[PDB]
């Protein structure tokens, strides 16, 4: 089953944003489909629901009058128009399928979610700088390299190494929101010290809200 | 309105051992209760429904039990890849409410960190800023002490830390400590050191560089 969410991004308070969820792999028209959200570092809360034909819809008390769920059973797509957005609406929004037995509201499949950031801060692309040691070591067998992804907004950014050909030993740290209202993070990788002069190490940074794409050669 | 309570909200269980998770409902939900697994960066995945019934695809080590108000999710023979937050959900009253979650940590053997220090790149100094980064890689337990020194002067209040989620294969954590300072202050000192204290180390490890050697 596939449920791919999109439309998430930065929106100013009082603003509107429309989310989409695209289904494939199953007969979409027969199942109730849900929006379930997860505030940063918090649990799960059901948000809205929609019957197979679109007749019956249900909303969480704090979103009624602001949010409207809709569906297109020919495109196999679900939507969430969100108006009068507030800071507390900021969350990853998951579209999830409710079982099609008996009934029972069981979310049997979830998409990977789309992040909605309700803030008045302006969009900013990051600066990407290499992280390399001061000098050659001569004694250790493993070396560390990285990239600093500095002063950006909003989340998220994705980092990969060598276009995804290097995943082993990669650690992309959770970003930190500094007192300046901007995010920073590091992505590091450990590789054999013997490969430093033969293999190239490039961090690929993508910041979709600001349409920023940076490939940074490290060392 | 049915509230679900998952207490304790954290468990630390060794590989191969048994983790027992609790979920209590404010009112009886009979056996209309589901269990979900949520690994970091991912969406929840259905493990159990009907309080005791395993979803197709789910390993036999994941079991559910209980009725009415009291439920348990048992994870036998704990694996590294079971590192996740587990949520209970009742569906007695449509569309249901979720519990606050219990994070299961895999209590693997002690692993000392590998420490690396990174001076600011020349391209960062050319941008007008400086910061120095200390990487603590692949360690367990999560607790660690990082102390910065600038020309042997102990620093305080000027560093930010970030910690990864527990690794799904090796069950370790990684930590970055970033010493925050102006480009001007960075150019006014010579030696930058980060000293690491961890239960896997008998004596603290210091990694340092001299600005002029970079």
């Amino acid at each position: 089953v596939q449920l791919v969410e999109s439309g998430g991004g930065l929106v100013q308070p009082g603003g509107s944003l429309r989310l989409s969820c695209a289904a494939s792999g199953f007969t979409f028209s027969y199942y109730d489909i849900q929006w379930v959200r997860q505030a940063p570092g918090k649990g799960l809360e059901w948000v809205s629901s929609i019957s197979p034909s679109g007749q019956s819809t249900y909303y969480r008390r704090e979103v009624k009058g602001r949010f409207t769920i809709s569906r297109d059973n020919s495109k196999n797509t679900l939507y969430l128009q969100m108006n009068s957005l507030r800071a507390e609406d900021t969350a990853v929004y998951y579209c999830a399928r409710r079982t099609g037995r008996e009934g029972g509201w069981i979310f049997d499949y979830w998409g990977q979610g789309t992040l909605v950031t309700v803030s008045s801060a302006s969009t900013k692309g990051p600066s990407v700088f290499p992280l390399a040691p001061c000098s050659r070591s001569t004694s250790e067998s493993t070396a560390a390299l990285g990239c600093l992804v500095k002063d950006y907004f909003p989340e998220p950014v994705t980092v990969s190494w060598n276009s995804g050909a290097l995943t082993s030993g990669v650690h992309t740290f959770p970003a930190v929101l500094k007192s300046s209202g901007l995010y920073s993070l590091s992505s590091v990788v450990t590789v054999p010290s013997s490969s430093l002069g033969t293999q190239t190490y490039t961090c690929n940074v993508d910041h979709k809200p600001s349409n920023t794409k940076v490939d940074k050669r490290v060392e | 309105e049915i509230v679900l309570t998952q207490s304790p909200a954290t468990l630390s269980v060794s590989p191969g051992e048994r983790a027992t998770l609790s979920c209590r409902a404010s009112r009886s939900v009979r056996r209309e209760l589901a269990w979900y697994q949520q690994k970091p960066g991912q969406a929840p995945e259905l493990l159990i429904y009907g309080a005791s019934t395993r979803e197709t695809g789910i390993p036999a080590r994941f079991s559910g039990s209980g009725s009415g108000t009291d439920f348990t999710l048992t994870i036998n023979s704990l694996e590294a890849e079971d590192a996740a937050t587990y949520y209970c959900q009742q569906y007695r009253d449509p569309p249901g409410t979720f519990g606050g979650g219990t994070k299961v940590e895999i209590k693997r053997t002690v692993a000392a960190p590998s420490v690396f220090i990174f001076p600011p790149s020349d391209e960062q100094l050319k941008s007008g800023t400086a910061e120095v980064v200390c990487l603590l890689n692949n360690f367990y337990p999560r607790e660690a002490k990082v102390q910065w020194k600038v020309d042997n002067a102990l620093q305080s209040g000027n560093s930010q830390e970030s910690v990864t989620e527990q690794d799904s294969k090796d069950s370790t954590y990684s930590l970055s400590s970033t010493l925050e300072l102006s480009k001007a202050d960075y150019e006014k000192h010579k030696v930058y050191a980060c000293e690491v204290t961890h239960q896997g180390l008998s004596s603290p490890v210091t990694k340092s560089f001299n600005r002029g050697e970079c």
